[PDB]
This record gives structure tokens, C-alpha cells and sequence, in this order.
């Protein structure tokens, strides 16, 4: 399962 | 794998957009843009779109996950309900953006965590006595799934207590709200 924090969809 | 492979997404999603023209019928001025599945293909998809702010008055974005469709007539839909937040005229300015762009990294990120699969989309409308967005989900009867993503959601949009808002199913908003965080 994926899961991705606010922080890490900025970066990316 | 680290250095080539686009990051993937739990789910496919699909953004929509509705029209205003009201000469033609909803179901035609309602109409799909694209869909993707990873967080680089989201990038390019938001960055070449036009912010809410810009819609002319009357017209709405919508993100909902692959093969649910932004009407409350479909399946998944049809038990369900809303999480609404009212934005004031002012705040087309300073909050209609920086909500929708959180709106759309709760849902691709899978933010809610165990109730991740009652969240259905996100609908943000643009209009002129009041902006407003929701993220809808599945099953209004499902009392602990409805209550944490709400405030998971107040949370992430970074609301005060101060500040309620409300959940409303879309029976009882064709025909109050069935919980406040």
C-alpha cells in the first residue's frame, strides 16, 4: 500500500 | 529501481471538469481531462492546468478515484456524503488555492490511513456568492470512517477549533449536517 506525506509529494 | 521508476499511487485517479453553459444539459457539460496513477504524472497534469481562482464563475473541478464518476447517481456514491467547506468571497484569494492543492495531496497520498477506501473524490466549485469544496465519501452510516476523515481533513487544511464544519449526505442534500468536526 502507498502511502505518501505532504512533504514528499512537494519534493517529488 | 531508485533511479528511474516514476513514483507510484495506491490508486488511479481521474480529474474532471464541469462547464457552465446551461443552454446544454449537466451530463454534457461535464466532461473528463485526464487520468494518473503516479505522483510525477499528478505534477504534470497540475502544473499545466488553470488554478480554481481563474474558472470563470459556475464551473468545477473534480478528482475522483478511477471508475467512480463525480455524481452522486453512481454506486459509490449514492449511500454517501460530503465533508463541505464554505469559503467566503475574500478567501477566493487567500485560501480557494492552497485548500484545493492539500484537498488533492490528502487524497493522492492516502492521508485518511485505515479508511482510506470510503474516500471517494473531491469536487471543488467555483462561484460567485461562495466558493466551496468537498471531499466525499462512500457510506454515510459508517459513524467512525465519516468522524476521522473529517478530522484528519481539518487537520491537513490546518483549521482551528474555532472553526466547524459539516458533513451532509447527498440524500439529505437532494431532499443539516449528520456530524461537525
Amino acid at each position: 500500500k502507498k502511502r505518501y506525506s505532504r512533504l514528499q509529494l512537494l519534493l517529488l | 529501481p531508485e533511479h528511474y521508476i516514476k513514483h507510484p499511487l495506491q490508486n488511479r485517479w481521474a480529474l474532471w471538469f464541469f462547464k457552465n453553459d446551461k443552454s446544454k444539459t449537466w451530463q454534457a457539460n461535464l466532461r473528463l481531462i485526464s487520468k494518473f496513477d503516479t505522483v510525477e504524472d499528478f505534477w504534470a497534469l497540475y502544473n499545466h492546468i488553470q488554478l480554481s481562482s481563474n474558472l470563470m464563475p459556475g464551473c468545477d473541478y473534480s478528482l475522483f478515484k478511477d471508475g467512480i464518476e463525480p455524481m452522486w447517481e453512481d454506486e459509490k456514491n449514492k449511500r454517501g456524503g460530503r465533508w463541505l467547506i464554505t469559503l467566503n468571497k475574500q478567501q477566493r484569494r487567500s485560501d480557494l488555492d492552497r485548500f484545493w492543492l492539500e484537498t488533492l495531496l490528502c487524497l493522492i497520498g492516502e492521508s485518511f490511513d485505515d479508511y482510506s477506501d470510503d474516500v471517494c473524490g473531491a469536487v471543488v466549485n467555483v462561484r460567485a456568492k461562495g466558493d466551496k469544496i468537498a471531499i466525499w465519501t462512500t457510506e454515510c452510516e459508517n459513524r467512525e470512517a465519516v468522524t476521522h476523515i473529517g478530522r484528519v481533513y481539518k487537520e491537513r487544511l490546518g483549521l482551528p477549533p474555532k472553526i466547524v464544519i459539516g458533513y451532509q449526505s447527498h440524500a439529505d442534500t437532494a431532499t443539516k449536517n449528520r456530524f461537525v468536526v
